[PDB]
RNA sequence: AACCUGGUUGAUCUUGCCAGUAGUCAUAUGCUUGUCUCAAAGAUUAAGCCAUGCAAGUGAAAGUAUAUAUAUAUAUAUGUAGAAACUGCGAACGGCUCAUUAAAACAGUUAUAGUCUACUUGACAUUUAUAAGGAUAACUACGGAAAAGCUGUAGCUAAUACUUGCAUUAUCCUUUUGGAUAAGUAUUUGUUAGAAGGAAUUAUAACAAAGAAGUAACACGUAAAGUGUGUAUCAAUCGAGUUUCUGACCUAUCAGCUUUUGAUGUUAGGGUAUUGGCCUAACAUGGCUAUGACGGGUAACGGGGAAUUAGAGUUCGAUUCCGGAGAGGGAGCCUGA
RNA sequence: UUCAAAGAAUCAUUCUUUUUAAAAUCCGAUUUUGUUACUUUGAGUA
RNA sequence: AAAAACCGUAAAUCCUAUCUUUUAAAGGAAGGAGAAGUCGUAACAAGGUUUCCGUAGGUGAACCUGCGGAAGGAUCAU
RNA sequence: AAUAGAUCCGUAACUUCGGGAAAAGGAUUGGCUCUGAGGACAUUAAUGUUAACUCAGAACUGAAACGGACAAGGGGA
């Protein structure tokens, strides 16, 4: 037969994965769940290559069996969970709160945050479907429907959202003035505040995004993330802040020390 | 059963690798008589159901020009724009042309409107001497090897112009 | 005299009784034609007035030949680069497009085709805007840089 | 490292090839071989034939246990386990090979406003009840066959196997509150109105007809109420099927092909998960081609890539990854997402 | 088929900047003016 | 449930035809290589009839002859 | 003795390019019930009256038989 693929070769498996060549001939492939493949990373790997917890797959069974680890406030036991693009991940035992982000050379980090952030999730809504009875749902970037957001809400916002009860606690706009964070392209990873939108009929939408040092750089309407107003992210950011630098200056910072 | 083994556009023939597939399928067709309800079920792809019926006696068939459906028994199949087999042979089809009983709506038109929403049509003289006579005539809407039930409209106004014209300068 | 063949097609959305000829926008910047918003034809695969939804690309091509039924044939002509030369090479190759009958297409004519779903063996496009082009000698002969 | 040298003559200068020279993740073979690291390996020919053994099974809270064993206050209640078997899930992944295949497959680039989608994730439902029915495995007894992953009859019992079946909500008005009104999820048909998309016959809403399947008669226990299993629809996700444009080696001592036998298109239907000559009926005579159609050859799976490179190029790519195809050759089919 | 002049900075030069017909935009000033090849930048790049 | 029929999917076998590849063969007729073989002297000198081309006929063979050409001729020239 | 009519399909070497050729070699054929196509004539684009047998297609039917008798090439190297 020809049914879905369930193995993942290791040379196959997403870059930022960062998996090494020679460790063995297959990576853990996430199970379907809130996020992509590509734009995700299972948890087995989070707590094994990134916070080093654990030491081999069995170890990771080892933490999940027992019921610490909680992905949006709730318990996760599959092994290749699919964490996501940005979400709070609660290690009970340690009393850690993590937030998946992306560094500036586009791979997924558990950043710390404190336990008053970690109830303030952001979702990107993807689309606005109304049901029976003129109720409108947000379908956003975790996967998510949010039934009865404010009418207000577009397709490309972002809504922030409580983690304890599910709800929506206030919206952030595209205007030519909200700082966001790419995601998916050459400028994965970087935070800016969008110069300019252009809308090209029946094709991708292109924005141009101005960064804090006033280098543009130029992105995929779908590959974006609406973080906060010019005023301040909405969320705490990893020590580089989202300021990309260019290698030929990165290597002066790294010689100085 | 679908996709290969045809000439290409330039008529030329091609090789053939990757033997039949499941997905292509291609079911065997439902000469769906009329007669005593009869509808068997096929399992479509991912445990979807289709009702094959083989014969009908009945069905929903709608006074579009009230917009109303009422159901009624399909009487006999006079015409089809397909095969002339068809006819002939009496099956169901979804552009079929068929004679059914008018005497639900009759009634229900004396019931409603009295005599013999957005009321006061007006109605049409070919289309009443039909139901004078008590069998009016129809044309299928639905896939009865699809959804497993005959059911239409009536014709009227021009279309049914058309298709008297055509079942009988005419023989 | 709006159907002569074994049918009227019933042009889906028309609506017949209640309301308050049917027509779309197709989008893209196309304009629908006149003819196709007033005219008595009917056509389930014209992108106007059928089923048929313009999505997928949007090619120029030349009428090659209209003898078909409400279908034509368009040639696109290109260049292809031929690396180790250095150089460029003529090349064509022609793609049926449905053509509704709101448009008159004669051979010679540039039109523009957007892709819609497979409505035959080898269609796959719908004439959209149709220009007059006076051509001299035979179409497939002419060498068109779009 | 952007390189040349020997050979036609009595001698000369050319053309011109032969020979030399070096590399090959390029194969074989000869001679030889003290260490360590690293590691290709029945592709080439025979997608030839195969003895033998193994390669897909699965129960740690959570379907069904008087096979059976055990332990606590005393035949009582708890348990702990548990062969077999029924049930559930998987076995459609993986692994192997490169025969077929020349606009096919594949690659980059689209579309699915033409579709299906198990597990998993988020939302969240409609026309006897202190809890309903038979019928079967395991097992018991009698058996047959040289033999098999063969099984007959009789007798019982379960289940999350199979099958029936038990409130309420919303809306109008005087205007917290009183009366009043209404009740089908998908899917199909007819008549209408109409947050987003690029464009809707869109979402959705109303009316008139049908109408599946469901909404727990199921099992274990977390805060000093939870979970498992199952279920309608939508969405997400893991994918898949089709699909747009463009891109391939040699051959014209292959120039006209295709079209009764679907070839190209229209109309109507059937069929499909969906579009489609995919198929059927009628109709029209179209479609491709020296920019190489149609044929033939390939000791041709395609690509990522490899060797050699000053720059161009030339040759290779069965073989780590991706896609395709196949399981001696064909064809057909069941279960199942 | 739309050509040049003028102004700051290295070293003697080189280099940087403004306008100068006509039609629609703003009450003397506010700003778009064929298609493609080609070329430049990006996006998407296992 | 056996069983039967009819559309369809259609393996497989046989006949016929065509094509492709390989291959036998009396006889015929070439090419290449070898050896001091036999016969002549065609060409290279004006090679002893200048050579050569196209064409046609003839002869043991090289070759000869006719017609029309070329100099790559043995003439750059009253 | 073997077919041998008709319709549809297919037809080689060779050739004086005209033929060979009915080459060779295949399939079908009854009855019945139907369907489709092929004309002429008059009224103020549209509606009636009326005629030949000739083809094509489909169901059904029978002890698989149908140019049913008659009539009627054997081919090839």
């Amino acid at each position: 037969g020809k049914g879905i693929k369930k193995h993942l070769k290791r040379v196959n498996a997403p870059s930022h994965w960062m998996l090494n060549k020679m460790g063995g001939q297959y990576a853990p492939k996430t199970s379907s769940g809130p996020h992509k493949l590509l734009e995700s990373i299972p948890l087995v790997i989070l707590l094994r290559n990134r916070l080093k917890y654990a030491l081999t797959f069995d170890e990771v069974k080892m933490i999940l069996i027992q019921k610490i680890v909680k992905v949006d406030n709730k318990v996760r036991t599959d092994c290749t969970f699919p964490v996501g693009l940005m979400d709070v991940i609660h290690i009970t035992k340690s009393n850690e709160y993590f937030r998946l982000l992306y560094d500036i050379k586009g791979r997924f980090v558990p950043h710390r945050i404190t336990n008053e952030e970690s109830k303030y999730k952001l979702c990107k809504v993807k689309k606005i479907l109304l049901r029976k009875g003129r109720l409108s749902i947000a379908v956003t970037h975790d996967g998510r429907s949010i039934p009865y957001i404010h009418p207000d809400v577009k397709v490309n916002d972002t809504v922030r959202l409580d983690l304890e009860t599910g709800k929506v606690l206030e919206h952030l706009k595209f205007q030519v003035g909200s700082l966001v964070m790419v995601t998916a392209g050459h400028s994965v990873g970087r935070v800016g505040v969008i110069s300019s939108i252009d809308k090209n009929m029946g094709t991708y939408d292109i924005i141009h995004v101005k960064d804090s040092r006033n280098k543009v750089f130029a992105t995929r309407l779908s590959n974006v993330f609406v973080i906060g107003d010019n005023t301040k992210p909405y969320i705490s950011l990893p020590r580089e802040k989202g300021i990309k630098l260019d290698i030929i200056e990165e290597r002066r910072n790294r010689l100085k020390a | 059963r679908d996709g290969r083994h045809k000439l290409r556009l330039t008529g030329g023939k091609k090789k053939i690798h990757k033997k039949k597939r499941k997905y292509e399928l291609g079911r065997p067709p439902s000469n769906t008589k009329l007669g005593s309800r009869q509808v068997h079920v096929v399992r479509g792809r991912g445990r979807n159901y289709k009702y094959r019926a083989i014969k009908l006696d009945s069905g929903s068939f709608s006074w579009p020009t009230f917009g109303i459906s009422k159901n009624t028994r399909i009487i006999d199949v006079v015409y089809n724009a397909s095969n002339n087999e068809l006819v002939r042979t009496k099956t169901l089809v979804k552009n079929c042309i068929v004679v059914i009983d008018s005497h639900p709506f009759t009634t229900w038109y004396e019931n409603t409107f009295g005599t013999t929403i957005g009321k006061s049509k007006n109605i049409d003289p070919l289309l009443l001497e039909q139901f004078k006579q008590g069998r009016v005539l129809a044309c299928i809407s639905s896939r009865p090897g699809q959804c497993g039930k005959a059911d239409g409209y009536i014709i009227e106004g021009d279309e049914l112009l058309f298709y008297k014209r055509k079942m009988d300068k005419r023989n | 005299d709006v159907q002569h063949e074994r049918a009227y097609q019933k042009q889906e959305g028309a609506s017949f009784f209640n309301s308050k000829r049917y027509w779309k926008k197709v989008g893209l910047g196309f304009a629908t034609p006149k003819e196709a918003k007033e005219g008595v034809y009917v056509d389930k695969k014209c992108p106007f007035t059928g089923n048929v939804s313009i999505r997928g690309r949007i090619l120029k091509g030349m009428v090659i030949s209209n003898k078909m039924k409400r279908t034509i044939i368009i040639r696109r002509n290109y260049l292809h680069y031929v690396k180790k030369y250095n150089r460029f090479e003529k090349r064509h190759k022609n793609i049926p497009c449905h053509c509704s009958p709101c448009f008159d297409v004669k051979e010679g004519d540039i039109v523009t085709v957007g892709q819609c779903r497979p409505l035959s063996k080898t269609v796959r496009f719908n004439v959209l805007h149709v220009e007059k082009h006076q051509i001299f000698g035979s179409a497939r002969k002419q060498f068109v840089l779009f």
